[PDB]
This record gives C-alpha cells, sequence and structure tokens, in this order.
C-alpha cells in the first residue's frame, strides 16, 4: 500500500480515517449524517435543574464527582472529571475536582442543571459556626 | 464500532481507544528511526493523530529532553504525544524511565509510554504505573 511519495501524514491518516467513516455510515446508518448522535465533546472516557449534595467522612469520590458533574457532556461534565487541566502548554491536576474533594460538612448546590449555559455550582462550607 | 461528532460537526469513528483519547483510533507507532525525529512527530500531533516518540534515537537524558522540548515548542497548546522505550537495552531504560517521571512531574504533554521489544515484569509495569503519572500504558506483546 505504500506508493504514493511524499504525501502529507495529515492526507494519509485522514483518507484512512475518512475511508473507515464512509463505510461504516454506509452499513450501520443508511448513509445519513442525521443520525450520528452529537457530544459537546469527544473524549476523557474511560475504558472501564435543582440539587444538593452533601459530603461525609465515608463519601465515595468517583460517585461524589459524578454527582457534581451530571449525565450532559459539558463544561460542568469536564470541570467535575477531566483529571488534568491545560496551562500554557503543561498539564496539571484539574483544580476544580480538589477544590471540590468531598469532606465533613461540604454542602454543594446545584442550580439550573439542565441548562448548562446558566448552571451554577455552590459550594458552602461550615465558616465559624 | 460506531459513529459520533463534536458541536464543530466533526466525525469521529467512536471506539474505546477513541473514546478515551478523544482522536481518531489511528496511531503512528515509534519507529527509530522514523518517528526520532522531532518536527515528524510534530507534524503528526498536529494532523490530530497519535505518535510515539522513538527512544531508540536518543542515547543520553539530554538529547532526548532536547528533542521532546522542540516537539513542545512545534505542537499547539492541548496537544500530546507519547514516547516509545526499548526494553532489550538497559541503559536507555535506566535514563529514560525516570525522565519520564520528571517531565511529567514538570506537566510536560507525554500522554502514555510505549514499551517495545518485549514486556516488562509485574513489579516493572506496576512501577511504570504508579510513579509515571501517565494517562495509559502501550505495551507489544509478541
Amino acid at each position: 500500500f505504500t506508493k504514493v511519495i511524499d504525501e502529507p501524514i495529515k492526507s494519509i491518516m485522514d483518507g484512512i480515517h475518512d475511508g473507515h467513516i464512509k463505510k461504516l455510515l454506509h452499513q450501520y446508518y443508511g448513509d445519513d449524517e442525521s443520525k450520528i448522535p452529537a457530544v459537546e465533546y469527544f473524549g476523557g472516557e474511560s475504558p472501564v435543574d435543582s440539587a444538593v449534595f452533601k459530603a461525609t467522612s465515608s463519601t465515595d469520590e468517583e460517585s461524589w464527582f459524578k454527582a457534581l458533574a451530571g449525565s450532559e457532556i459539558n463544561w460542568r461534565h469536564a470541570s467535575f472529571l477531566c483529571s488534568f487541566i491545560t496551562q500554557d502548554k503543561m498539564f496539571v491536576s484539574n483544580p476544580i475536582r480538589k477544590v471540590f474533594k468531598p469532606s465533613q460538612g461540604m454542602v454543594v448546590e446545584i442550580s439550573n442543571g439542565n441548562t448548562s449555559s446558566k448552571t451554577v455550582v455552590t459550594l458552602s462550607e461550615p465558616v465559624q459556626g | 464500532p460506531k459513529l459520533i461528532k463534536n458541536k464543530s460537526g466533526k466525525i469521529f469513528v467512536e471506539t474505546k481507544f477513541s473514546k478515551l483519547i478523544g482522536r481518531p483510533p489511528l496511531l503512528v507507532p515509534g519507529m527509530t528511526p522514523c518517528t526520532v525525529s522531532p518536527d515528524f512527530v510534530a507534524a503528526t500531533t498536529n494532523a490530530g493523530y497519535t505518535i510515539e516518540l522513538a527512544g531508540g534515537g536518543y542515547f543520553s537524558a539530554a538529547g532526548m529532553t532536547a528533542a521532546i522540548d522542540s516537539v513542545v515548542s512545534q505542537i499547539e497548546k492541548g496537544s500530546t504525544f507519547g514516547i516509545n522505550l526499548i526494553y532489550v537495552n538497559p541503559f536507555m531504560l535506566q535514563w529514560g524511565i525516570p525522565l519520564i517521571k520528571e517531565l511529567r512531574s514538570k506537566g510536560y504533554p507525554i500522554q502514555f509510554l510505549t514499551i517495545g521489544a518485549g514486556v516488562p515484569s509485574l513489579e516493572v509495569a506496576s512501577e511504570y504505573i504508579e510513579t509515571l503519572g501517565l494517562k495509559y500504558l502501550g505495551l507489544k506483546p509478541g
């Protein structure tokens, strides 16, 4: 299959991927792109409107963050589930996850969960009693 | 296999690997001498595809560090790439595993490590997975 000289790598990989896309479309999607599901972003998944959440000394971290993120893929999903965030060009631990790490007394209030454009997550903690 | 698209409208071939890395499930493996070049690693990364920088073309932590810095300067913000290390020469590993740990501590965009020419033992694999702080480990069983 190696014949065309000095074909850009972009072209080679895009040709393979587009061939796969076209064959998959014709086979399993009836040659209709409208059948393809849409997400806000693609990636970050491991191979393995109003609410209040409360933490204890035994709250499971993963379930806590899953509840905080929600179900729809959006900015909140990424904020509470992405492991890293991008600095200038570097990768550092997601500060949002460490700020919200569950502990006794933390109360997270979610408002407007359904409309992501206006969702507000408010964390309240015991200060001065 | 399934098809999925993002907000921009870009179609993706949905797969376990693709679901994890957020890019089409096609990678260019670590090749000494083809992927030793930072320019080709950068061109492949910037095309939106995975590639592994070949450790077989470097003989010290300093030379590989210079190559990695070149790659980083050549890629866009938020891009990532991997590194391929050969398991037969212990010297390569001896200076390369600490280098990967150090660079990941500094936050360098090194997504994954691929070990070619042999599969590490359980203890060595556990050490890699625990300390290196990578997204995933690549192995090439024979």
